[PDB]
């Protein structure tokens, strides 16, 4: 058999397993390439989200069918107090 | 940027908000809140509503008429933009908000 | 790092205007839930026995096991997640009297909705205003990021300039943008006077 | 078009600046590239091959005799 | 004068330009090729605006207007109308116009001194067209063709009704008009002659999918180009009986 | 390529002349410039565009 | 249609046409197959193998059908100059083969999807199968040289110059050598040999130019000779009849 | 269509990378670190 | 996504699926339009192909002139009836649905479409803003 | 044929003015255009172009155009100066007025 009609699957596997999260705070899994070059910053900032609202904005988008015409767009506010440094975690290359 | 008074309550209609209902007609129903808007499709009368802006009006009272609202009129005038004229508006804007 | 001790850094150090960032958040959680709605399974037409909510077939007569990919009902939500490609529209700050001020609106009020956020607090220090939705729900914490790689899109490579920034409560159908435009549009009020 | 125009384009210049070379490194190369295609083919490409194979050989044993 | 053109793809001029004696006006969406392609023929001597009409690539059907005016829909924002009136001179009238038919440009079609209408359209609309190009108005109709804006287009040096047209429905028009008016077609044909393309008294522009002799009669109706004052359509007698 | 130096031939209309002690890295250089070019989607025979070797000759030329 | 007939599906040497047919046959269709299976089972697997190789070869015939000219009511000058071209009575012959071998292969499945029916064992149905396309096999056997002159006339009546004999036109003539190439050469944008031996051009050449804001194309014709209507070769037959079908001048 | 992983295309993305694409994430950073030393000085100032 | 449509359509709700009536738009003589196929439908499995505002969309005459019917032709929706998110922020909704017969290649067939059309229609098809006399 | 000469007829019978008792209806043509160069493409000297303008500046793709300084003002100082058009609701276009 077939199935008569192929379908695309529910889901996504890669996402699997679908367990909670072992904490509320998510760990960032990767960090842009260092650029040894560039001036020291920051690559990441914590933040706490507040609530999304509208907003409105003309384009500058050209090519657009919108383009020079306002388009309303949703936006995530999210607070983010000022963050302090604490301390320091160096590391080194192993082959492990 | 143009926001428009609401058709049944005539309270400001914010972009982004509400629904507008396009009769046979061609003339635009817009409606500030789903409330207004299932009012409407009720065909209720806004002026019999009490809490509508319009029965305020009709009835004679928060005073319907006042020379302050001769600034509200929708001008279809296109004349120029000029930043001294746009200060003095926005001076008088708030000026004519106070004394109303 | 050793000069930065005890120093605090703002947002504006570590971001600015038009730029893309990601925003890995934990996922709101939902509990234990149907295929129906944790996979978005097809509901089964009416009333058929052993449930309707429910895959109708876990597998084959062979190989005698149920796959890891049937998509068994289980628990939904509360999962890590990593947004990415979302630009900035506004970088605020605490100080900024009038933060929600544009130079269209440019009137005299705070982005914060009136009434406060649902479920939340008045903002009172910088805030990101990053567009569309984002991973969690409100008081959730979040970790900015960086894209991670040059992309300077032409859709992130575009500068932003606001309009106009909505204000209305969010507790319901809100109008106004101020209390003061409240005041105003409903007149003194009999406790007024 | 609408007419053996392609003919004339070829009696202008041919073809190509090189198209002699090219052709003549890939006669060449055929004599090693039926070999491989008598090696590396797989499933029942490969039986007809052989067919094929033996049977211009058969026209061309008769064609010497 | 005439000089073939496209938009981004589609033989209508007229739906995305209006040009007048005075100014001309031109989508802001797509390539600059179209802008450009009037600048190369109109030059700096007029300005070629951009401009939106509620965001509509098809501003010239919901626009009509003269030199000594224009008119615009309801439903156009104000920050495209006072765009219009900063980058137009100030001869240029402008008015938005509160009637139900938001089409101004298919439910209206001008010249510098007449004006045709929508026979449904409101007196009000008619005496406001009136007191702002100045030109007389009257309500007609193209053998039935109730959208007179999209089915003749219309000049100070003449006009080109719809093929459809009775003879006499082209006297009528003649007599009331005051202008030259011939039956014919553009852009391979299209019975949609006035929103196919834009003319004035120097230029006409039009699809590059135009016919040799529709391009010729319009050249000869408009009297756009010298040597053709209208009276060459006898020496194309040959080419017009062939054609047909 | 390394070594190889490219010069445009002298009264030479529409030619470029690659030079190098290795004739690998200059054979390369010349197979990756013929190939760069390659027409695609068009037939061969009409479109004759194109790079083209045209000598493999010695620095010397004549010696 | 008409006017240059370049979407004829590009028919090909009947060798390599049935090689392609049970190639495609062998590799749409499932193969696999066992003894144990159900005899039902093995008789709608070779039913349905024979229904698509007669689909296929059914399919390949009409395709050559339906795209060929039809030289046949379609306009007296095109057809006499296939004729003097592809020897008309021999193009009819070609398709008339074509379309027996169309009809004798729709015969062979039909009867073969019915007696396959009975088969009480796999080996009987194994070898209807194999009888059934080995009698499509033979008869395109037999359709090898009609497909050979069809690709050839195919390759040649698509490179046809595109002509409306309704349309204006003005037909060139005269001795070879003449410079009547020239004149089209010169009075239009189409491309000619002006070699100077007689006969530059051994067939109809067009050239379209405007005049009047109208269209116009000058069609130069393959030379003529004086000869009494009977020595001729197709090239000047067919210049006849380009002047005798073609008025205006 | 081309597949978000064909070599073509990010060829030309790499190439295209060369230009504003890299100039601007060059300002940005040079702008972030100039905010970061203006917010070093504001904390010392104190 | 169809040939013969003015630049990209930007995508609205859905409120047309295959066999919905809808009321004829133009002075063709027909009385209303059955659909029938959505050209530049997303197929999928179970999912019903559906249309929406400015869309051309296959349509029987399923009242009208005899001779309009017994024959499928293209159509391009002049209204939906149905909430659609316009890019200037405000949701809106025709007082019913509606549509004009159409050829493939998008010319127009009547003189003129009566009622409104909407701005997303006239926008996709030059010619139908043509033939409108009414927008919005 | 003594048919299509009665079809063709409407195109080629060119209308009359009919007098209807006349007003000058002079064209207007403007002094500006008859003045205007005729525009060559192989002139070196010829007109910015625009489309040239757009090509150097990454091509139709990635061009913006700006609206602002091609409109006329009364001063060029603040043809990039942003309007309002919003002032504690009541939008500011509803109450500009001169004087
Ligand atoms: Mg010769
Ligand atoms: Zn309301």
């Amino acid at each position: 058999s077939h199935r008569k009609y192929e379908a695309p699957r529910h889901g996504h596997l890669g996402f699997l397993p679908r367990k909670r999260a072992a904490s509320i705070r998510a760990r960032v899994k990767a960090f842009p390439k260092d650029d040894r070059s560039k001036p020291v910053a920051l690559t990441s900032f914590l933040g706490y989200k507040a609530g999304m609202t509208t907003i409105v904005r003309d384009l500058d988008r050209p090519g657009s069918k919108f383009h020079k015409r306002e388009v309303v767009e949703a936006v995530t506010v999210v607070d983010t107090p000022p963050v302090v440094v604490v301390g320091v975690v160096g590391y080194v290359e192993t082959p492990r | 940027m143009r926001i428009y008074q609401c058709h049944f309550c005539s309270s400001p209609c914010y972009p982004g908000h509400g629904i507008m209902f396009v009769r046979n007609d061609a003339k635009e129903f817009r409606f500030c809140r789903s409330k207004c808007h299932k009012a409407f499709k009720q065909r209720r009368n806004p002026r019999k509503l009490k809490w509508t802006k319009a029965f305020r009006k009709a009835a004679g009272k928060e005073l319907a008429v006042d020379s302050t609202l001769t600034f509200a009129q929708r001008r279809n005038v296109p004349v120029r933009y000029n930043r001294e004229l746009v200060a003095t508006t926005l001076k008088a804007m708030a000026r004519i908000e106070e004394i109303r | 790092a050793r000069e930065h001790f005890e120093k605090t850094v703002a947002v504006d150090s570590v971001f600015e205007q038009n730029e893309m960032i990601d925003a890995i958040a934990v996922t709101k959680g939902h509990g234990f839930e149907g295929v129906t709605h944790r996979w978005g399974t097809k509901k089964l037409p009416r009333k058929t026995h052993r449930g309707l909510r429910k895959v109708a077939c876990i597998g084959a007569w062979h190989p005698a096991h149920v796959m890891w990919s049937v998509a068994r009902a289980g628990q939904r939500g509360y999962h890590s997640r990593t947004s990415i490609n979302h630009k900035i529209y506004r970088v605020g700050k605490g100080d900024d009297e009038a933060n929600g001020a544009t130079s269209f609106d440019r009137t005299k009020k705070t982005i914060t909705p009136m009434g406060g956020f649902v479920h939340y607090g008045e903002i009172k220090n910088d805030f990101i205003m990053v567009k569309g939705c984002i991973p969690g729900n409100r008081k959730r914490i979040v970790t900015l990021r960086k894209s991670l790689y040059t992309n300077t899109s032409r859709k992130a490579l575009e500068e932003v300039s606001l309009k106009w920034i909505d204000t209305a409560s969010k507790f319901g159908k809100g109008r106004f943008q101020t209390p003061a435009e409240k005041h105003a549009f409903m007149g003194t009020l009999k406790k007024d006077l | 078009p609408q007419n053996d125009y392609i003919e004339r384009h070829i009696k202008q210049h041919g073809k190509r600046l090189d198209h002699e070379e090219r052709k003549r490194k890939r006669e060449a190369r055929e004599s090693h590239k039926i070999s491989e295609r008598a090696q590396k083919l797989t499933g029942w490409k490969g039986k007809q091959f052989a067919k094929k194979r033996y049977a211009e050989k058969v026209s061309m044993r008769k064609k010497i005799k | 004068m005439a000089t073939r053109t496209q938009f981004e793809n589609s033989n209508e001029i007229g739906v995305f330009s209006k040009l007048t004696n005075t100014y001309c006006l031109v989508a802001v969406g797509g390539s600059e090729n179209f802008y450009s392609a009037f600048e190369a023929e109109l030059g700096d001597a007029i300005p070629i605006v951009h401009t939106t009409i509620a965001g509509t690539r098809i501003i010239g059907r919901m626009t009509a207007g003269n030199r000594r005016g224009l008119l615009v829909p309801t439903q156009t924002t104000d920050q495209e109308l006072q765009h219009l009136r900063n980058s137009l001179p100030d001869s240029v009238k402008i008015q938005r116009v509160e009637e139900r038919l938001s089409a101004l440009g298919n439910v209206i079609c001008c010249n510098d001194y007449v004006a045709l209408v929508h026979p449904d359209i409101d007196r009000e609309t008619e005496e406001l067209i009136s007191d702002v190009l100045g030109v007389e108005v009257f309500r007609q109709t193209i053998s039935g063709n109730i959208l007179v804006g999209s089915y003749c287009s219309l000049s100070n040096q003449g006009g080109l009704v719809h093929p459809q047209t009775s003879v006499q429905d082209q006297e009528e028009l003649s007599s009331l008009l005051q202008v030259p008016l011939v039956a014919g077609t553009v852009n391979r044909g299209s019975s949609v002659v006035g929103a196919g393309m834009v003319v004035n008294d120097y230029l006409a522009v039009t699809g590059l999918d135009t016919t040799a002799p529709e391009l010729s009669v319009i050249e000869s109706i408009f009297r756009l180009q010298d040597a053709q004052p209208e009276s060459i359509s006898g020496n194309l007698r040959d080419t017009l009986i062939e054609t047909y | 390529r390394d070594g190889v130096t490219i010069e445009f031939s002298t009264n030479v209309k529409d030619e470029i002349v690659l030079s190098g002690n290795s004739v690998e890295d200059v054979s390369q250089n010349a197979a990756d410039l013929q190939q760069i070019c390659r027409v695609r989607n068009k037939d061969i025979r009409k479109f004759l565009d194109g790079i083209y070797v045209s000598h493999k000759g010695f620095i010397t030329e004549d010696l | 249609m008409q006017l240059s007939w370049k979407d004829i599906p590009t028919v090909a040497p009947a060798n390599d046409l049935l090689d392609i047919v049970l190639n495609r046959t062998q590799r749409k269709t499932p193969t696999v197959i066992r003894p144990g299976f159900k005899i039902t089972r093995i008789r709608a697997f070779y039913m349905r193998k024979v229904k698509y190789t007669g689909e296929g070869f059914v399919e390949k015939f009409e395709d050559i059908l339906k795209g060929f000219p039809n030289i046949n009511d379609v306009h007296p000058f095109h057809r006499d100059l296939m004729d003097t071209l592809y020897e008309k009575n021999h193009y009819k012959i070609s398709l008339a083969a074509i379309s027996r071998a169309k009809s004798l292969v729709e015969q062979v499945a039909r009867d073969y999807v019915r007696l396959l029916k009975f088969g009480q064992s796999l080996f009987q149905c194994k070898q209807l199968k194999r009888a059934a396309l080995g009698r499509m096999a033979t008869i395109v056997k037999k359709l090898r040289d009609p497909l050979a002159y069809l690709e050839q006339v195919r390759q040649h009546i698509g490179r046809l110059p595109s002509i409306d004999p309704n349309t204006r036109t003005l037909l060139i003539c005269g001795y070879p050598n003449v410079g009547k190439s020239s004149f089209l050469r010169c009075i239009t944008k189409s491309d000619v040999d002006v070699q100077p031996y007689a006969f530059t051009t051994k067939s109809l050449y067009v050239g379209h130019f405007d005049y009047k804001y109208l269209r116009f194309q000058a069609i130069d014709t393959p030379g003529i000779l004086d000869r009494p209507t009977e020595e001729m070769n197709n090239i000047e037959m067919q210049s006849i009849y380009a002047i005798a079908h073609l008025r205006s001048c | 269509a081309k597949s978000l992983r064909a070599s073509s295309h990010l060829n030309a993305k790499s190439v295209k990378r060369r230009g504003v694409f890299q100039k601007a994430v060059d300002a940005r950073e040079q702008r972030i670190s100039d905010k970061l030393k203006e917010d070093l000085l504001k904390q010392k100032l104190e | 996504s169809g040939n013969g449509a003015q630049g990209t359509k930007f995508r609205i709700s859905l409120g047309l699926p295959v066999g919905a009536i809808m009321n004829c738009a133009d002075n063709s003589g027909a009385r209303n339009l059955y659909i029938i196929a959505v050209k530049g439908s997303g197929s999928r499995l179970n999912r019903l192909p559906a249309a929406s505002l400015g869309d051309m969309v296959m349509a029987t005459v399923k009242k009208g002139k005899p001779e309009l019917r017994k024959k499928v032709m293209p159509a391009i929706v002049v209204r939906q009836a149905k909430s659609w998110r316009r890019r200037d922020g405000v949701f809106l909704y025709f007082e019913d649905n509606a549509g004009v017969i159409a050829n493939p290649k998008g010319e127009m067939k009547g003189s003129a479409i009566t009622g409104p059309v909407g701005k997303e229609c006239a926008d996709l098809w030059p010619r139908v803003a043509s033939n409108s006399g009414v927008v919005v | 044929s003594q048919s299509r000469i009665n079809n063709v007829l409407n195109k080629i019978h060119v209308a009359q003015p009919q007098a209807r008792d006349d007003v000058k209806r002079t064209p207007f043509i403007p002094e500006s255009v008859k003045n205007l160069k005729k525009y060559d493409p192989e002139d070196p000297n010829r007109r910015k172009l625009a489309r040239d303008i757009e090509a150097e500046n990454g091509g139709a793709g990635v061009f913006n155009v700006n609206l602002k300084d091609k409109y006329l003002l009364e001063d060029d100082e603040w043809k990039n100066d942003i309007m309002p058009e919003i002032l504690d609701g009541k939008n500011v276009y509803d109450f500009l007025d001169p004087e």
